[PDB]
């Protein structure tokens, strides 16, 4: 019963947003700065993240499937009660 | 030539037939793999019923003492993990000997190809080729190898690999050879489960000279189609790792600024370099006329896409926004191709990619400078005779079951 | 895989300096060595280059005669003997290594990717 | 053509000169070779144990004006800080002729001495007294980098670990003629002991600060991590832990599986105990037999708590909390929780990055309040913050050279 | 000798002002960041405010800022929380806590025991008409 | 006699009598012992942690190189037993 979105590329700052019960399919987040953004009860299917910075951003009770995070700062503490299935983090924005 | 061809195994109309005209029969028994991109290539195994039997016509069965003859084919031998095959055991793949083992045989050992010729009396003579373990990059392991065997009854029997002579013993002491009625492609007495690839099996009734053997080596696979690392046909919409011919011990990686590095040293399993390291690319048709197939040909206009994940491709382009002569190759996160195409071409098994403008202008062949993958026009005038010529040559490595690395 | 330069200082018009760059991780057999200058306000400007395998040294029009590039027989230390120094020479000087197997172009205004390794730099000041 | 006129290095069971000037190096008696780094050798004084360099005639110093430099690393154990407590100067490196012309490296109680004498008997001595450990010592039983530069028209300078600590003029010294032989041998020490030496170099110039610091940084392999003593960090070796920001504290286990840092080290006179707290062992994730036991930069490893000699439990980051920082926990079940540790270093200091198997960053090993944690804070505060060094660790091996009862 | 003892909590009418005092022993305020943390009737701990004294820096939970005021007095070794304009939902047990300055300086909104080196006993603060 | 090794017990053991065992590198972590007895058993390089006991004894047993961390296995629970190089650390005294 999730609002679906597919094959979308996003490349702009996202501020002060709560997205609940969403299903992003093959989404791209490239050069995005997250600011006080919360994803709840969402599924990320075959999504892609690149050059992402985050502040006060969390993923609560979310599912990630076959999702790649390249050059992001989305460290572990940002994923609360979430499950990552075949999701990879490559070349994190530190460490 | 063709005047000398007394047996030619070719794929036609759902099966394998003889195109020599002498009408030899060919039968598939069990599960024989047929390569989708080249059905003249087939694979036999030893874990189930899997064989090819050629019943030779009564006219071509070798039963002389003085008649020269040649045998030609290509074989593909995978080592898998490179451990399971490490065992001293000669197993046969092609058998053309009667009940009394008179005739000829092609047999395999660990990284070894053996040819055996035995007369009616029982006198035999063997040639061999041992290519050894991969030290860096292997030119033989899991690749198509061209095997030629010429037999001058009044002289030596010669074994050629890839058109080059590697072994020659004399056969003067052999008398009458009555080869088998059947030529059996089957893996017999192998310690382990495996498969073997065979293609372009030919028998000729003369001693082929180096010129004819080289003509076969050059012309048998379609010169118009580009080849991959293993020596199969290069495909569209297929993920490939890259290998630079001048820098075999290095692989290509992505940089955060969208550039490509070449200063990454390949790991080693024993001596052998890892082939499955670095970025993946896919070749895409620019003019998708639909009717055309997935094989990459000479002078094809293509797009080279970088694979971020299975479903996320991004154009690779030449960044012409610099004062340098050579242009860095970059990844386009927006999907913009920047009004560029790539022209594919080939020298043997080595591939060239010419980045060009849509207005028809040259940007350069894909090479490297210092530590970065670039496009350069320099190669145009230094493609043959220079220390750095081979910098513009590339191999496309497909992740396959026959080469396992973990 | 490091380069460290030294030998820079303050001098008068007509003086002399000897810049050295010590390398770790590689020898000059597999890399062409280079000196590149950065004067205040301007972009990077290639000074000199040497191929150790050969006897081929390269200079720019503006320094030929006064500057000499050298390597030792150990093939791990790079030298630039600078003489008859003019005030226009005042700049930070970097030693750099190019992979010899790459395209042998020499851009006069190089970016970071023109060379495999850059040094830390050494200051050269020509003052009256 | 290099400035290096002598370089003592290891090849195929003996020491050779790699400079190019072909000096001979001979071993006499029982000279110890460090397995993990054979460039390092130990000499004793309770038996025949010496190394003799026969210098090439081309490089033997016999001038009045030619600048020259000497460099090496020395390791000097105290054993108990008792047996060594005797005021007596003893030689370890001799390049002095029959008339005491040349140069000499000697030791004393927590002291390194350099002597340079000419043909007329005019000399100058430089020294460094590092003294007894007050808390943590950067010298005792550690590898110390010694460098001596000599400008014949100026000062003789003594550097320890890249830092200039002593200088004196040698303008009054005329012709210096060093010995044909350089003798590494503990001579006239009143007690039995051994000394470590490595990377002996003679240069025909006065090294500047930049060159000295380069040698200091690069002579030990930067790719390989170091232990507390300055040797290579090893896999499958028991280590105590030291936090660089908290030298007077040691790590202890709690009953809840957490690691505490609010444990003050006992002192022996002024010297913190090193052999206190939990022991850990580093384990390769992907192990081959071709791989050695050296821990390198970016190695993926597991850090195991040593409950007993034969009982190891994986240390992991407990992510099941609402805090950004995650407490480090001992896994009594043996479960690794799909986590890995990446090793790295800055100089002699080590970092441990707790990550998920999928590549997700959990944090560098540090502390918050009184508990050992993994924190992402350190990622952006490695250098210039008061609390930066909280993520730097030393691995202390229990060794014969440092004893405490 | 390490101890924290809080006093000053009681019942004051809505819009009132209180002055909590945490007397500490065993350490100096130069070595420890000080904090006030509240616990509601059965809810999880909620961080209220913190102070770094070596440099005057203060930190307030967004709701608290402007109303409350944290202070220290190396003078009398006493930590102060000057309440004012009390609201009904500020009713809780108020503990003082000391965090090692040298550790990760994060401020968790809902801390656990390991977020601070030392805790107090807690003074009740009720606000009802 | 009956050798078990390289094992880990994390559950409650109730009303049992184990005889003639030879445990090698056993682990007893979080175990609650209720009326359990070990007789003529050998504990070789074993490890106990967070162990509470009630009416539990080790009769005619031998311990070698065993560690007891955070346990209540006090002296009186070892009847006619040998403890060789066995250490008790941070007992559940209070
Ligand atoms: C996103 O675009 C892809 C194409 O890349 C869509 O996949 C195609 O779906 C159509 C209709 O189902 C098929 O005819 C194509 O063969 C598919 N192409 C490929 C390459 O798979 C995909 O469905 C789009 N996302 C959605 C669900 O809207
Ligand atoms: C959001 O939370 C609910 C509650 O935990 C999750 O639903 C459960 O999910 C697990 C795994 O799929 C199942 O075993 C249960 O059947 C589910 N329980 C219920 C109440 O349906 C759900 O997985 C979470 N959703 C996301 C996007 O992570
Ligand atoms: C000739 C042959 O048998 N090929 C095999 C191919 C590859 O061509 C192989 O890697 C070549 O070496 O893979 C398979 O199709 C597969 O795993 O599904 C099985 C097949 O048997
Ligand atoms: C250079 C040197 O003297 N090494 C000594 C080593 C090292 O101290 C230790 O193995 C690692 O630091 O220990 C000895 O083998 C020992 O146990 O008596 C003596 C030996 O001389
Ligand atoms: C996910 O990973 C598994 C193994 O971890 C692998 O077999 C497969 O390719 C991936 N795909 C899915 C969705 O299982
Ligand atoms: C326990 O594990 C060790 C480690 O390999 C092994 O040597 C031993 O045989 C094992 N013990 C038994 C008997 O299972
Ligand atoms: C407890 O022990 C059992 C049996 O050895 C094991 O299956 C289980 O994983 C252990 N721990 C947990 C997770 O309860
Ligand atoms: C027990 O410890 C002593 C004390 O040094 C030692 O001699 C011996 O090796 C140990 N014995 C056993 C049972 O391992």
């Amino acid at each position: 019963e999730r609002d679906k979105y597919a094959n979308f590329t996003i490349n702009f700052t996202m501020e002060n947003q709560i997205h609940t019960g969403m299903e992003y399919d093959n989404g791209r987040f490239i050069g995005v700065k997250f600011k006080s953004v919360t994803f709840k009860d969402s599924v990320f299917k075959e999504c892609y993240f690149e050059d992402v910075t985050s502040s006060n951003t969390f993923f609560r009770n979310c599912t990630f499937i076959n999702t790649v995070f390249y050059n992001t700062d989305l460290f572990e503490y940002k994923f609360v009660n979430s499950r990552l299935i075949n999701s990879t983090f490559l070349h994190n924005k530190e460490g | 030539i063709k005047s000398s061809s007394v047996l030619n195994m070719r794929y036609k109309n759902d099966k394998y037939v003889d195109t020599s005209g002498y009408d030899s029969n060919i039968n598939i028994n069990g599960d024989v793999y047929k390569y989708p991109t080249n059905k003249n290539q087939f694979g036999i195994y030893n874990d189930k019923l899997s064989e090819v039997n050629i019943s030779q016509n009564d006219y071509i069965i070798y039963d002389n003492k003085y008649k020269n003859f040649s045998i030609s084919f290509w074989v593909r031998i995978p080592n898998y993990d490179n451990k399971i095959v490490n065992v001293n055991n000669e197993y046969t793949i092609i058998n053309c000997m009667r009940d009394n083992n008179s005739g000829w045989k092609v047999s395999l050992n660990h990284n070894e190809i053996i040819w055996t010729l035995q007369d009616n009396a029982g006198i035999n003579q063997k040639l061999a080729f041992n290519y050894g373990n991969a030290n860096g990059i292997s030119d033989y392991i899991n690749k198509w190898i061209f095997v030629t065997i010429t037999n001058d009854r009044l002289g030596d029997s010669k074994l050629y690999i890839n058109g080059n002579l590697i072994d020659q013993k004399s056969i003067l002491n052999l008398g009458n050879i009555h080869v088998s009625d059947n030529i059996l492609f089957k893996i017999v007495n192998c310690s382990y489960t495996r498969y073997i690839g065979i293609r372009y099996f030919n028998i000729f009734d003369k001693e082929l000279d180096e010129t004819e053997i080289q003509t076969l080596y050059s012309n048998e696979p379609n010169t118009n189609i580009l080849k991959d690392f293993w020596g199969n046909y290069l495909l569209y919409d297929k993920e490939y790792y890259l290998l630079n011919v001048l820098k075999p011990n290095n692989f290509i990686d992505r940089r955060k600024d969208s550039t490509l590095s070449i200063n990454n040293i390949r790991s080693t399993i024993l001596l052998a370099n890892r082939l499955y390291s670095g970025i993946k690319v896919k070749i895409q048709r620019v003019n998708n006329s639909s009717t055309n197939d997935n094989l990459v040909r000479k002078n094809d206009q293509v797009y080279i896409n970088f694979v971020a994940s299975k479903t996320h491709l991004f154009p690779l382009y030449a960044d012409t926004a610099t004062t340098n002569k050579e242009k860095t190759i970059k990844i386009s996160s927006s999907g913009n191709r920047f009004n560029q195409v790539v022209v594919m071409n080939s020298v043997g098994n080595n591939c060239t990619m010419n980045f060009k403008n849509n207005n028809g202008n040259n940007i350069g062949l894909l090479g490297f400078k210092a530590d970065t993958v670039v496009a350069s026009t320099w190669y145009y005038t230094h493609m043959r005779d220079h220390t750095n010529s081979n910098g513009c040559f590339w191999n496309f490595i497909s992740e396959e079951h026959g080469w396992q690395e973990k | 895989l490091q380069l460290v330069e030294t030998g820079g200082g303050l001098v008068k018009p007509g003086g002399s300096l000897r810049l050295s760059c010590v390398v770790s991780g590689f020898t000059f057999d597999d890399y062409r060595m280079a000196w590149v200058r950065q004067a205040p306000g301007k972009e990077l400007e290639w000074v000199s280059s040497i191929d150790s395998w050969s006897i081929n040294t390269y200079y720019e029009d503006s320094v030929k005669g006064r500057f000499t590039i050298s390597t030792d027989n150990a093939k791990n230390t790079l030298y630039l003997q600078m003489s008859s120094l003019k005030p226009e020479d005042t700049a930070v000087y970097y030693c750099a290594a190019e992979d010899r197997l790459g395209v042998p172009t020499i851009n006069a205004h190089p970016s970071k990717y023109d060379y495999n390794y850059w040094g830390q730099g050494t200051q050269v000041t020509v003052s009256s």
